[PDB]
């Protein structure tokens, strides 16, 4: 469960 | 460069059927060959162009992982000496992914940022360079490693300013913006009490101002809303 | 060229690396340089070519279908005009991919090939010979594709017949063999009965011998066995 | 459904 950044 | 022959309208079209084909690598190309025109971006253009390079340095990011987990494992005791190879490749990995970085901070310093006047624009851009600060950190480990720390969290900080005073809570730039910046500090600062309030807040003030917007904006807004939902899930 | 410095070793150890990064690109550079040494392939080492080799090429052939079939929409009635950007596009890929493919042909003439005295190996290269004449001749359009074909097919058809006399029909080499030989009838050589032919009789045969085997073999040969069923299933 | 080929 890898944390989430924002992939545009 | 090798883009100075190609017309800006044919760079952005070759950039969105390189999109389609999932040629990453093409698609920042084309899209750093637009930025070098000198002409401001539009808002589908500043999308395009981090979709190119996140994509790129995504690729790149996850095999430097790969590699620095077998390089740990071969420094265990009792592990076989296997000679420069490991080390190598990753360094290789790592010095290319560090090249990417270099030449998205350099489209930003040269001249993105300093044309930027609306706070959508600027704050778009001034999170990208604490995103990509925040990978050159990721594979830091020598003297400048606190000075590129701190560049990452001085542009995030100046987008935040910025992004709080010019833009609703709900705005989907201000949200990933809090999103990423809350990364850095559970990972990259050492910081997870704040990576933890900055979620919390940025959560509850976009789910109060809600109620102002279109079906669509909602939709746009609760989907970042539920990244940083997972993390906070995940951190507590 | 690049690799020359390398130790040969180096250069497998490092494929490797790339196989478990993704990095594929790497991984075909690493084995070109390894090939370029001089010396014979293993079992191994023929695996880590092809691997390498078929993903590079194989995302090159996925973005050009992608960009084909935006191309062949583009010359509908009805379609607007929207410049030269579509072709030139898919041009670039295409010869970036022929190139691809001329690298692999390159390493199985000078001098693979010609050193491969065991039918495995033999059988192998002269199967990857096939398939990247199948790759050209799947986007030849010009005088040379009748020629690009029959390269493809002259390959093959070599490897089927040192195949079915020194190879077991359940061996996993010649069960691909066939597969590929099937799928160049097929599609490339609009020969689809000769296709499901070949399909089904090489089907049948490693059927009648996997009594023969190991549990370790059945499982690898089933496998491929299960790729040729799904052919027949599709195609009838 | 896209047909098989051999993956290495
Ligand atoms: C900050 C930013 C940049 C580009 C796109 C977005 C966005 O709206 N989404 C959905 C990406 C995930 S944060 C945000
Ligand atoms: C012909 C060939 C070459 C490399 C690997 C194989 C193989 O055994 N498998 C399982 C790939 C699918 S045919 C075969
Ligand atoms: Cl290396
Ligand atoms: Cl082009
Ligand atoms: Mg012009
Ligand atoms: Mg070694
Ligand atoms: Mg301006
Ligand atoms: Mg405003
Ligand atoms: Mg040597
Ligand atoms: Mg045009
Ligand atoms: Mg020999
Ligand atoms: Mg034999």
């Amino acid at each position: 469960r890898r944390r989430k950044s924002c992939q545009a | 460069g090798a883009m100075g022959s190609m017309e800006r309208a044919s760079l952005i079209q070759k950039a969105k059927l390189a999109e389609q084909a999932e040629r990453y690598e093409d698609m920042a190309a084309f899209m750093k060959g637009a930025v070098e025109k000198g002409e401001e971006l539009s808002n589908e253009e500043r999308n395009l162009l981090s979709v190119a390079y996140k994509n790129v340095v995504g690729g790149q990011r996850a095999a430097w992982r790969v590699l620095s987990s077998i390089e740990q494992k071969s420094n265990e005791e009792g592990s076989e000496e296997k000679g420069p190879e490991v080390r190598e490749y990753r360094e290789k990995v790592e010095t290319e992914l560090q090249g990417v970085c270099d030449t998205v901070l350099g489209l930003l310093d040269s001249h993105l940022i300093k044309e930027a006047g609306d706070a959508e624009s600027r704050v778009f851009y001034l999170k990208m360079k604490g995103d990509y600060y925040r990978y050159l950190a990721e594979v830091a480990t020598g003297d400048d490693k606190k000075r590129i720390i701190d560049s990452a969290r001085s542009a995030y900080q100046e987008a935040m300013d910025i992004s709080k005073k010019e833009m609703p809570p709900t705005n989907p730039i201000r949200l990933g913006l809090a999103l990423n910046f809350s990364v850095f500090h559970y990972e990259i600062a050492n910081s997870p009490e704040e990576a933890i309030s900055l979620a919390k807040t940025t959560f509850d003030e976009a789910m109060a101002d809600l109620h102002t917007l279109s079906e669509d904006s909602y939709k746009d807004s609760t989907l970042i809303m539920q990244l940083l939902r997972d993390n906070l899930t995940l951190w507590t």
